[PDB]
DNA sequence: TAGTGTCTGCTTT
DNA sequence: GCAGACACTA
């Protein structure tokens, strides 16, 4: 049950108070269940926010021992066609109570992949059988959902995890396993998180194996940057400075040396450069247009594959030419 | 067992239904007369179509509608053979109906029903239209085949105005005896965008999560709709302002890139101030960014490039 | 397959609030279920009613496209061993009260072949609505 | 016997030469049982398959290969229904029962590993269906995703799976490995043949191993007992000679369309791959210090565009002619 | 109560809404079919809904059957106990076949069996084909009425082949029955404005007591002319008129808004719409009207082939190049709704820019891709035969590309001399 | 028999009249067949890469390489659609016919490579024109040559190998097969005409055939065949070099485009393009030939030629991703007319 | 007699 | 929507 699972599925919340970040959503759902009314909760947000963990913890808190029988879990793993929504969902959301008069909760995880006919049948189900059974819909893309379904479901937005939630979860992880982490590494992990708990847990699991001794040592910026492979901010600043002041020779030499010293990737360098250039003040807007367009084209080409030297020189030339305006 | 406000406060008579005074008056008149032919009801979801049909059937028949009709909705096996057989049996079994009354076949969400079933319904109407009448509740009339609509009087429900939704909200508030604020009600109307069910859900959430209905609480629980944000983004003059709006309104709020592209395409389709050449250029750029997103590249840089190219084609140097 | 075995489970019930109990022969019930299936009857009803004159009433009636079907099970003691209706306490038998159960046809189709080869069939349901068939 | 690519494929975790971080993470995982889902990505031929095979060999062993390991590839049908049912069936099987010999010799983890190679070419619907199977069934099973295209893997899969980037196998990353291979196979290099082979190779060791094998076979067939030179590996690697590249640059410098077109036709009738020509021209133009900044930026942009066009499966002749014409008119 | 279109059904041939030429060339067609020897064995009627495609034949059988009202109309909603729907139509044909003398009951297949499954759709072709070449004495008349209406788009249609795209006679019927010598295809047109206005006049003067009760006698002319001009369906017009008459007033009546045709859409994209002067609202309304046709191949090819007919190929070559370049760029978006919108918008904008030099236009042609595919298949089977005969006496491997490019002309030339 | 393409074909490895560097390289490769890795051949069309593959098979296996062994196999795709492939068989090796459509190409490759593999010496597989795959068959070949690299060898011949994905190019040795110079083609033609003792007064016609076929063996041999049979086996110095209807049609289209630049000219160009495309052909070579014929016009200047080649590259890129070809062809033609006018 | 209203095209393995 | 040919009284 523990010490035998990945860190992602090791610190999964079991109660409502163990979910951080979306404090407003947790408080609203707690008020909803304290009053005794579930208005067909719909959860929307990026992956890693904790929608399914929150809804499973809520269902556990409401039910207790009735989760095995009265709570139904649905996903894309099993078949979800017109016949499935026509028969299984209709049969389940048509039954009475067994031990407690609580509501019936059906978890429609990643329901954005359902067909239009299946969605229409599902929404005709939610409208008809709402007096005893309340469904929950979880999705990441609202464009794949029928707009009639959004009208009948109370939409709740799951914002990306803020800095305080990531810091609290990091502290909870460190206290549990007695691990020390430097504040500089904490800031680096905050920057690299991008509002994702799964990424933080995955990189924290691998950094534990990076150290030769699990205990009696700390985790610094070097360990964090070597584990995942993200470029250092100092390296990005040096590359940008070399591009700005040196035209092609020593600038290309510095870029090649930086890329070959550790094994840096062109993509991660591209997000590093755009992140350190977003705060730049350029009152011409033509430099901004050229930089954005050329960098997007280069990133698309890298995603399609090609020569690393060619793409790196393309980045250098685009940055040099755009700034000439 | 607290029943939600969408189901607890649904209308039971046509008098409580508001939004289209002419259509409700026509329904009341045709119920009083009783000569109700076939009809198709279409409109944007959440305006009160199926509840209007149910209320009309109720206050038109009563006990006869309650006990001796066969109402089929989308949650049934809508195969050709089984639907054919069911409506064929329902066309029979006549009772001692009043001379000015006829059986009603309620058809909810008929947009997803197969074409063979439409042909079977055509045959059923042409064979037993004298005894029973058909009622259609759907979203758009395009999904209904052409020959069906020739035998019926198509009724279109317009979008609910702010006055009718506000009046219904005040009636529900008086029924529930809950404090409210005019700013909060205005925010609820703005967020609903004419959607009655969405307005009811938002008001219920505000009441059950914060108590007093206020603009701040509504804005906290639910943000502004994304079509308005995208429309403001596309109409921005400076590129930096558009980039800041995009970031602080969709990237920091947790909005998927493909949804942003789809919303931008929808806004550009319905935009009117831009010229035809500018509109088609923006559509082309949105499509290029959409295929880039579909092929795998789903980063913020693609959205920034789309905004930059849109601004470049808008300014035209 | 023992990865995500949720354990516990069980559609059991408490005997303290049994609505009524009935004991019938397998052959009598098998004929009723066999006739109930081929005719259709997607929705079925269960009726239980006792009489002071020992004229107990128990039948499996249903509604279908045919109309109304009334499969009236026998009332004599030859193949209906016992049938009494309780008042939610499983000890206070009451006469003249009726118990109506609304059951899906899919659930009835599963016990049709189970009662094909049987000697005695026991029917028991509570006020909560769950039905136990032995 | 066997080609050097498969004959010298690593069988142990410590046989790697450049991917230190992932290998040491797996080595520290060998004494534990908390292995997470892994997403292996990077340039082609960096040894992701070799790494996962070595990790599986250290973990389970040949007895447990046939019971706790499932591999799904592009060699069979990979439809939504087939993949769905197969993954649901295998990701529901109970923990296998190892023999006493396996437990005594190898550390047997209590979980099973599912390997899905070339996951980039998998449809989004299959990944969406496999998301919940990866998430809620991961108690005693794990999923390994190997693909060279990160963007082809959707965002939710990139979050559940730990991202283990594979570094590009540059010169210094594989000099020791090629030296070991040369000593094992008795291959002689004069000064910098191995470094030249890694310079020619696009950050991979498999192409370099194949080139070294071809050079060794040619040297053995020649039989004169001399050592392999850089010219030999350059010729067998399709590298354009420096004199011909100089002639190309000189003809581009002259502003005449007819001679340029005729020489392009004469170059294309030799059947030389345009990617190598583009790379050599690009490196010559950047290396040369006789050009100013604007010309270098413009020619870099044109070379990048031509490389993208060539990588998009277009004609080499037309693309190279257009690139040389654009360069000549700058 | 009672529907107006049911209680006001025609009783003679002078009350049906049909053109004089249509009446004449269906009367001459049906008269010759009743002879023992007939040039056309069966009659096929194809047209839009509510075009008197069945009632005209009904009174025609009323006034031709008693010469030697006997109509055997097929009922698809019949089941026939333990009989499959595929065999039901087979049994109906043989049941109505034995009516050649004495009875002489005309066959009117208005409600054709549904053809959507693979098995039932393929059966529908040879069932009537077996009745054509049957060497049997005498012949009972048989009329098939097919309504030309496009099936609305659905989800998960897999290959998205024909028939399901548009329910028309050409889509379901194959080539053998379409140009069969013993078959006449009499197309039907929507009811004209004059005939609709006359029929609405007749209905209004027949319902004088009801209309004069309310304040509708003065307003009736505008409503009826708007109804007649808005749609070409007599049944829908009667339904709208009945709804308006029942209505007290102050109600905006609605109409089916029937979908436009393929060439109609092509003309709208190239020439333009006079009803909607604004360019943005015309394309947007057309998209929500028929996305099922725009989000379909060969429409962009139709635009490609018919864009030179704007001024008989006498417009700006630069504009033509820009249009073709925009269509080519749209072709790279893998057939997306965004791709269709950009190309059509660019074409409409260009043709509006050059609309001044558009006094004389040309005729549009549906692209000939089927012929190109047919010659491609013929060349493929010819090359397969050539490879088969050239591999039985020696060896020759050159792949398919060299056969088409190099051996497509050199190889026949060498065998010509030998 | 019928043609010089297959009759006087070099049987042994020592009967090659082309350059000896490639022959020595493949002899070095064929010295140890056990250690031979997967092989890939790239070069101009008509160079004779299949001849090198057959010679290598002769060196490794021995006599009996050329066996007809015509076999027909049935393959089933998704849903229900029967497919037929007239794949050629042979002892110790098998050649893949790429005549099947690119979309339903996984099933045939997967089934037939599993059939040749089995579980068990090794059997070699020759796959010509590997550029036609949609990278799915390419991934299938990649996995097959990675997992089962114990008893299967893949020797693929192709031209313009850029669409071939990077992973395959890394795992296969690159063989370069440059087209022969004019001297070698002239020597081969002289050997042929000495073998059949046909009339030949001047050798300038041999050089004209060699230089007019652009270094293609098959094209030069067939051009020699066409004029020899039409001149009673007596070549003449005054006999014009004849060309197929393909080159004549392309040149006529180019002349019409250069002379007449109008929408009517555009629709006649469309008709000509459709008539050409009705013969089951790819449009990339048509676009290349049209571009090369347009650049051969003496009346054009350098700016028009630069614009023509730039838009030819752009429309070739568009055709690379496009499902159709007529759109890009007409776009390129219209851009050419706009530039010329 | 010149306008106004309206049928046929314009379409396939 | 548009080109070609016919009906019908103004
Ligand atoms: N607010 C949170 N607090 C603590 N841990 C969290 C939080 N949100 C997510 N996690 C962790 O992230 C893991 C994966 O997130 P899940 O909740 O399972 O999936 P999700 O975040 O809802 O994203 P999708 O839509 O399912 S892909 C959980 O098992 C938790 O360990
Ligand atoms: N005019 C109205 N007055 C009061 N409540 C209304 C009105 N229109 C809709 N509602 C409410 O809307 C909810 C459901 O309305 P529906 O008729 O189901 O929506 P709809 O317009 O039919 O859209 P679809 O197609 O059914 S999703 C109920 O809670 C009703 O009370
Ligand atoms: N670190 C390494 N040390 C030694 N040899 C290596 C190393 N990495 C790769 N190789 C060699 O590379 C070959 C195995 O690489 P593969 O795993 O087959 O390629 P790959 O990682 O699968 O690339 P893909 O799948 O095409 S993206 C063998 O010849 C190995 O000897
Ligand atoms: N003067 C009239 N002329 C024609 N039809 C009339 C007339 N007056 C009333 N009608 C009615 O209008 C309808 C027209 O019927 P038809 O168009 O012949 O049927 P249909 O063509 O088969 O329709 P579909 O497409 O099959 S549903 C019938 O219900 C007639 O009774
Ligand atoms: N070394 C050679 N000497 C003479 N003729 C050759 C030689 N190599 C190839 N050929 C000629 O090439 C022809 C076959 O070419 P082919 O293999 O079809 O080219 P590709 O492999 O490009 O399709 C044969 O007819 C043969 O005469
Ligand atoms: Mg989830
Ligand atoms: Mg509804
Ligand atoms: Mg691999
Ligand atoms: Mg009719």
């Amino acid at each position: 049950s523990k010490e035998n699972l990945p860190w992602v599925e090791k610190y999964r919340p079991e109660t409502l108070d163990e979910v951080y970040g979306q404090n407003e959503v947790i408080t609203t759902v707690r008020k909803f269940v304290d009053e005794g009314k579930l208005p067909h909760l719909l959860f929307y947000g990026p992956p890693g926010t904790g929608k399914t963990s929150t809804i499973v913890a809520l269902a556990r808190e409401i039910y207790g021992k009735n989760y095995s029988n009265m709570v139904l879990e649905l996903n894309a793993s099993d078949d979800r066609g017109i016949d499935v929504v026509r028969n299984q969902i209709k049969d389940f959301a048509s039954t009475r109570q067994i031990f407690s008069k609580g509501f019936k909760l059906i978890i429609l995880d990643e329901a954005d992949a359902m067909t239009n006919a299946a969605q229409n049948a599902l929404r005709r189900v939610i409208e008809r059988y709402t007096k005893n059974t309340r469904f929950c819909v979880l999705a990441n893309y609202a464009h794949k959902l029928t707009p009639a379904l959004l009208s009948r479901c109370t939409r709740f937005r799951f914002q990306p995890l803020p800095q305080e939630a990531i810091e609290r979860r990091i502290a909870n992880v460190l206290v549990h396993e007695k691990l020390k982490l430097s504040p500089n590494a904490e800031k680096a992990l905050i920057e690299l998180s991008n509002g994702d708990m799964r990424r933080v847990l995955n990189v924290l699991q691998s950094c534990k194996a990076t150290l030769d001794n699990p205990d009696e040592d700390e985790i610094s910026d070097d360990v964090i940057y070597e584990c995942c492979g993200a470029p250092r901010p100092s390296d990005l600043k040096a590359v940008l400075k070399s591009i700005l002041e040196d035209d092609w020779g020593t600038a290309h030499y510095t870029l090649n040396k930086v890329r070959s010293a550790k094994g840096l990737a062109l993509i991660d360098l591209i997000e590093g450069i755009v992140k350190i250039l977003e705060d730049y003040e350029l009152q011409n807007e033509e430099t901004r247009v050229h930089l954005l367009t050329k960098l997007a084209d280069i990133e698309y080409s890298i995603s399609k594959g090609g020569n690393d030297q060619i793409q790196g020189s393309a980045v250098i030339g685009a940055i040099k030419a755009s700034f000439e305006n | 067992l607290q029943l939600p406000w969408v189901e607890k406060y649904r209308p039971q008579v046509l008098s409580d239904i508001v939004g289209n005074k002419e259509t409700i008056d026509r329904l009341q008149q045709i119920a009083k007369d009783g000569n109700m032919p076939h009809m198709i009801i279409s409109g944007m979801p959440g305006i009160g179509k199926t509840t209007s049909v149910h209320c009309l059937a109720h206050e038109l028949l009563g006990r006869s509608y309650a006990d001796g009709v066969l109402e089929l909705n989308a949650s049934d096996d809508r195969g050709i053979d089984v639907v054919r057989n069911q409506i064929k049996h329902f066309a029979q079994k006549k009772l001692h109906l009043p001379p000015g009354k006829h059986k009603i076949v309620i058809l909810d969400e008929a947009d997803s029903m197969t074409a063979g079933a439409q042909q079977a319904l055509r045959r059923t109407m042409e064979l037993y239209s004298n005894s029973t009448r058909f009622a259609f509740a759907c979203n758009q009339s395009n999904k209904i085949i052409e020959p069906l609509q020739s035998r019926c009087a198509i009724l279109r429900y317009s979008k609910l105005s702010d006055e009718d939704v506000l009046k219904r909200l005040l009636q529900i508030i008086k029924l529930e005896d809950v404090k409210y604020t005019n700013d909060g009600l205005e925010a609820i109307i703005f967020t609903a965008e004419g959607d009655m069910r969405q307005a009811i859900n938002n008001l219920q959430s505000t009441v059950a999560g914060h108590g007093l209905v206020n603009a701040d609480n509504v804005f906290k629980i639910v943000d502004s709709p994304h079509p308005l944000i995208v429309k403001k983004m596309l109409l921005a003059s400076n590129l930096e302002d558009s980039i800041q709006i995009l970031r602080t309104d969709l990237w920091k709020k947790g909005y998927s890139s493909i949804d942003i592209v789809t919303t931008s395409f929808r806004v550009t389709k319905n935009l009117a101030q831009v010229k035809e050449s500018v509109r088609l250029e923006m559509i082309k750029e949105i499509g290029l960014t959409h295929m880039r997103i579909l092929e795998g590249v789903g980063t913020y840089l693609q959205l920034a490039s789309m905004l930059a190219k849109i601004h470049k084609l808008n300014n035209k140097a | 397959y023992l990865i995500k075995d949720f354990d516990t489970n069980g559609l059991e019930l408490d005997r303290e609030r049994i609505s009524f109990e009935a004991i019938i022969k397998g052959e009598a019930l098998h004929s009723a279920l066999k006739d109930l299936k081929e005719i259709g009857c997607k929705e079925c009803y269960v009726y239980a009613k006792t009489e002071a004159n020992d004229e107990n009433v128990f039948a499996l009636i249903s509604k279908s496209q045919l109309g109304f079907s009334k499969i009236k099970l026998p009332s004599n003691r030859s193949i209906l061993e016992k049938l009494q209706v309780f008042d939610g306490d499983s000890t206070t038998v009451i006469d003249g009260f009726a118990v109506i159960g609304f059951f899906d046809f899919t659930s009835f189709d599963k016990i049709r072949k189970s009662t094909k080869i049987a000697s005695k069939v026991l029917f028991r349901m509570d006020v909560h609505g769950v039905l136990s068939v032995n | 016997q066997q080609p050097w690519v498969e004959k010298y494929r690593p069988k142990n975790l410590d046989e790697v030469t450049a991917q230190d971080h992932a290998v040491t993470v797996l080595k520290k995982t060998l004494k534990s049982a908390n292995l997470p889902h892994m997403l292996f990505y990077g340039p082609p031929g960096t040894g992701k398959t070799s790494t996962i095979l070595a990790l599986t060999k250290e973990l389970y062993g040949p007895d447990l290969m046939k019971s706790r390991i499932l591999e799904l590839n592009a060699s069979d049908e990979r439809g939504i229904s087939i993949v769905r049912e197969k993954v649901k069936n295998f990701a529901r099987l109970t923990v296998s029962k190892p023999s006493k010999h396996d437990l005594e010799n190898y550390p047997c983890p209590p979980y099973k590993i599912i390997i899905l190679d070339e996951a980039d070419s998998m449809t989004a619907d299959a990944q969406s269906a496999l998301r919940r199977t990866m998430e809620t069934y991961s108690g005693v099973t794990r999923f390994c995703l190997i693909c060279n295209y990160v963007t082809r893997i959707i965002d939710p899969l990139a979050s559940r799976c730990s991202k283990f980037r594979f570094k590009a196998l540059d010169a210094s990353n594989a000099i020791d490995r090629l030296r070991f291979i040369s000593e094992q196979e008795n291959v002689k290099c004069d000064d910098g043949v191995l470094e030249r082979i890694l310079d020619i190779s696009a950050g991979d060791l498999r192409r370099g191993i194949t080139l070294l094998q071809s050079a060794s076979k040619g040297a053995q067939y020649l039989g004169d007992g001399k050592n392999i030179t850089s010219t030999q590996v350059e010729e067998l690697a399709g590298v354009v000679p420096h004199d011909i590249l100089i002639e190309i640059v000189e003809k581009v410098k002259s502003g005449d369309f007819d001679e340029i077109k005729k020489y392009v036709n004469t170059f294309m009738k030799s059947g030389w791959s345009a990617a190598s020509v583009v790379n050599q021209l690009h490196e010559y133009y950047i290396t040369n210090d006789n050009f100013d900044t604007n010309f270098k930026n413009q020619i870099s942009w044109l070379l990048f565009t031509t490389d993208s066009r060539l990588n998009n499966g277009t004609n080499e002749h037309i693309q190279l002619l257009n690139l040389l014409v654009k360069i000549s008119q700058l | 109560g009672e529907q107006w279109y049911e209680k006001f059904k025609p009783n003679c041939l002078e009350q049906v809404a049909i053109h004089k030429r249509k009446l004449k060339d269906v009367q001459e067609a049906l008269d010759a079919m009743f002879l023992p020897n007939a040039k056309h064995r069966i009659l096929l009627l194809s047209g839009p809904s509510g075009c008197s495609k069945s009632t005209v034949i009904k009174e025609l059988s009323k006034i031709l059957v008693p010469k030697y009202h006997k109509v055997t109309e097929f009922r698809g909603d019949c089941i026939v106990n333990d009989l499959p729907q595929m065999e039901s139509f087979s049994e109906f044909l043989k049941g109505a076949r034995y009516l050649v003398m004495s009875n002489l009951s005309l066959i009117l297949i208005e409600d054709l069996p549904n053809v959507f499954h693979i098995d039932t759709r393929r059966r529908f072709q040879q069932l009537i084909l077996q009745w054509l070449y049957s060497s049997e004495p005498l012949l009972p008349p048989l009329v098939i009425c097919i309504t030309e209406c496009e099936i609305p788009e659905n989800d998960n249609n897999y290959r998205k082949f024909g028939i399901d795209y548009t329910f028309s006679a050409e889509t379901i019927m194959n080539k053998e029955i379409l140009m069969h010598p013993r078959l006449k295809r009499i197309k039907f047109n929507p009811i004209n404005s004059t005939l609709l206005k006359k029929h609405l006049k007749f209905i209004c003067v027949q319902n004088m007591k009801m209309l004069k009760e309310k304040n509708k006698w003065n307003k009736r002319q505008e409503v009826i002319d708007y109804i007649a001009q808005e749609t070409g369906d007599i049944r829908s017009a009667i339904t709208t008129l009945q709804f308006w008459a029942t209505s007290s007033g102050s109600l905006p009546i609605s109409t089916r808004e029937s979908t436009i045709s393929y060439f109609h859409a092509i003309g709208k994209v190239i020439h333009g719409s006079h009803s909607t002067n604004n360019d943005n609202e015309m394309i947007n309304n057309l998209f929500e009207n028929s996305n099922n046709l725009l989000s379909k191949e060969d429409f962009k090819l139709g635009i490609l082939e018919n864009y030179n007919t704007f001024n008989k190929g006498e417009f700006s070559i630069s504009d033509a190049s820009s249009i073709v370049d925009c269509l080519s760029e749209c072709d790279n978006m893998n057939g997306l709704p965004e791709s269709n919108e950009y190309g059509l918008r660019e074409v409409r904008k260009t043709f509006r820019n050059i609309s001044k030099q558009g006094h004389n236009h040309g005729t549009v042609y549906f692209p000939r891709e089927w012929k190109v595919r047919k010659l491609q298949n013929s060349f493929k089977v010819q090359a397969e035969d050539w490879l088969n005969v050239s591999l039985y006496k020696y060896n020759a491997v050159h792949s398919f590309r060299n056969i088409t490019l190099e051996f497509g002309y050199y190889a026949p030339l060498i065998r010509k001399c030998q | 028999m019928s043609l010089w393409v297959d009759k006087y074909r070099p049987k042994s490895l020592n009967a090659l009249s082309h350059n000896e560097e490639l022959t020595n390289f493949l002899k070095s490769l064929s010295d140890q067949p056990r250690d031979l890795p997967h092989l890939l051949l790239y070069g101009p069309n008509g160079t004779g890469k299949k001849t090198r593959c057959m010679a290598l098979l002769e060196s490794i296996f021995g006599p009996g390489v050329y066996r007809l062994k015509i076999d027909v196999r049935q393959f089933v795709t998704a849903s229900n659609r029967k497919l037929e492939l007239n794949v050629v068989s042979s002892p110790y090796h098998l050649e893949i016919t790429p005549s099947d459509m690119g979309n339903n190409d996984r099933i045939v490759i997967q089934e037939l490579l599993k059939e040749v593999a089995q579980m068990e010496r090794y059997k070699c597989v020759i796959i010509n024109e590997a550029n036609s795959l949609t990278k799915d068959a390419q991934a299938a070949l990649r996995r097959t040559m990675e997992k089962y690299s114990k008893n299967i060898r893949l020797i693929m011949v192709c031209d313009s190998m850029s669409p071939i994905i990077a992973p395959i190019k890394s795992r296969c040795l690159l063989i370069r097969c440059p087209a022969p110079s004019d001297s070698e083609i002239s020597t081969i033609l002289s050997d042929v005409v000495t073998n059949e003792r046909i009339q030949l007064e001047t050798k300038d016609i041999l050089k004209r055939i060699a230089q007019a076929s652009n270094g293609n063996l098959r094209v030069s041999l067939l051009m020699l065949e066409s004029m020899a049979l039409n001149n009673e086996l007596a070549l003449k110095s005054s006999s014009p070099i004849i060309k197929p209807d393909w080159i004549i049609v392309i040149h006529k289209l180019t002349r019409k485009i250069v002379k007449e630049r109008s929408v009517n000219s555009l629709i006649e160009c469309r008709a000509v393009l459709y008539d050409l495309l009705a013969h089951c052909i790819p449009a990339n070579i048509i676009l290349k030939e049209l571009t090369f014929s347009l650049l051969d016009v003496e009346t054009l200047n350098t700016t028009n030629k630069s614009s023509i080649i730039e838009y030819s590259s752009v429309f070739d890129e568009r055709l690379s991703l496009g499902n159709k070809a007529i759109f890009h062809l007409e776009g390129f033609i219209a851009k050419v007319m706009c530039c010329l006018d």
